[PDB]
């Protein structure tokens, strides 16, 4: 049966360039008789369903811009992009459509390179209907970033914290290609009610010196 | 067309 | 105007069945088969099959041949998936495709279905607001959000204001608190002259514990 062998698995480009992906077989794809390629280009945003693309290898779908070029026959296969814009971030899959089994690529991942942009910081103090709950949650947001890296402490008056914090990265943003953090510091309402000062400190290579965000219990 | 019929001989 | 909508999430034990409807609308439903396609969390798409819409034969990719049914309801143009003996390599999204006119793409898809397996319970999320106010303060703008916290299994649906406020909107991916139970935030930056003349509902749907919250996040000073 037909692998579907696709190369590379992550490449990353600034946003502008023309970049290729290849998608290559075990046996040729060609009809002899028609004389049309069965391959198909399929394009995953992330959270949604595949979106058709390229059919007939380059027979574009109803509705998409011109800047999607894939034109190869035979074994050889390449899906090109003649200006990378922000919302082109997914991973692209290529299908055989030759004969059963109708198989699939393992997905090129298309990743953005950008300028520095420094985080925005928040603190969102627990909320008075957790509070009545028993457990306090105090939230940490870095907004729009790049590059992903961000070092993130807590500071519970002016004490370190290493214990109950959890991260979460959001994927590469679909409009400006930066990354948002959230940090959750979660305490018992009884260990929160014995401190005063809640503290979040950010490093990022976009500020000069780290940033914090702070506020005092019961304001 | 169809439709009914993938591939290149259904 | 063509729509393929697919039944919601399930959580299901491992043994039991799991069937997942699909119906289409807006094509003559007999004129054009119907694949389904697997993807497991964080992973790659893989072919299962497909069933002739007009004769009803089924084909099975040689993974899923013995423990997958594919069947159809012509009447109400709906086509089934069918797992049966659930295991653990089942916790995936199932999407339902329809064949193009051509033969050679699948032309629309669905939305998903996501089925866990597993033998624990369901959980539905509590949702407590995350209030702007001056801590929530940079440049000009303000940040607001949603957190929702405590639900199994994955996914929650988090929409604002009906759907109609998609801009600037961060969705986190769900961490796995050290309980067993996911917690994640939903979050937005707004104007801070706006705050008290706009109003911002998080929508949050937890469909496997039928939980349906809409919280208004209102300013706190
Ligand atoms: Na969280």
């Amino acid at each position: 049966d037909i692998v579907m062998t696709q190369s590379p698995s992550s490449l990353t480009v600034t946003a502008g360039e023309k970049v290729s992906m290849s998608c290559k077989s075990s046996q040729s794809l060609f009809t002899s008789g028609k004389q049309k390629n069965y391959l198909t280009w399929y394009q995953q945003k992330p959270g949604q369903p595949p979106k058709l693309l390229i059919y007939w290898a380059s027979t574009r779908n109803s509705g998409l811009p011109d800047r999607f070029t894939g034109s190869g026959s035979g074994t050889d296969f390449t899906l090109t992009i003649s200006s990378v814009q922000a919302e082109d971030l997914a991973v692209y899959y290529c299908q055989n459509d030759y004969s059963y089994p109708f198989t699939f690529g393992s997905g090129t991942k298309l990743e953005i390179k950008r300028t520095v942009a420094a985080p925005s910081v928040f603190i969102f103090p627990p909320s008075d209907e957790q509070l009545k709950s028993g457990t306090a949650s105090v939230v940490c947001l870095l907004n729009n970033f790049y590059p992903r890296e961000a070092k993130v402490q807590w500071k519970v008056d002016n004490a370190l914290q290493s214990g109950n914090s959890q991260e979460s990265v959001t994927e590469q943003d679909s409009k400006d290609s930066t990354y948002s953090l959230s940090s959750t510091l979660t305490l018992s309402k009884a260990d929160y009610e014995k401190h005063k000062v809640y503290a979040c400190e950010v490093t990022h290579q976009g500020l000069s010196s780290p940033v914090t965000k702070s506020f005092n219990r019961g304001e | 067309g169809a439709g009914n019929q993938p591939g290149a001989n259904g | 105007q063509i729509q393929l909508v697919q039944s919601g999430p399930e959580l299901k034990k491992p043994g039991e069945t799991v069937k997942i409807s699909c119906k289409a609308s807006g094509y003559t439903f007999t004129n054009y088969g119907m694949n389904w396609v697997k993807q497991a969390p964080g992973k790659g798409l893989k072919w299962m099959g497909w069933i002739n819409s007009n004769t009803g034969e089924p084909t099975y990719a040689e993974e899923f041949k013995g423990r997958f049914a594919f069947s159809l309801e012509t009447s109400a143009s709906t086509a089934y998936l069918q797992i049966n003996n659930l295991k653990n390599e089942d916790t995936a999204t199932y999407f339902c495709a329809r064949w193009a006119n051509c033969g050679c793409a699948m032309d629309y898809w669905g939305q998903g279905t996501t089925v866990t397996v597993s033998s624990a319970s369901t959980k539905g999320p509590s949702v407590f607001p995350l209030a702007p106010s001056s801590k929530s303060t940079s440049g000009g703008t303000a940040a607001l959000g949603c957190l929702v916290k405590d639900y199994f299994p994955e996914p929650v649906t988090v929409s604002w204001n009906s759907g109609a406020l998609t801009s600037g909107v961060h969705t986190f991916p769900a961490v796995l608190q050290s309980s067993g139970l996911y917690s994640l935030s939903s979050v937005v930056t707004v104007p801070s002259s706006s705050l008290g003349t706009q109003t911002y509902i998080c929508n949050v749907n937890h469909k496997p514990s039928n939980t349906k919250v809409d919280k208004k996040v209102e300013p706190k000073s």
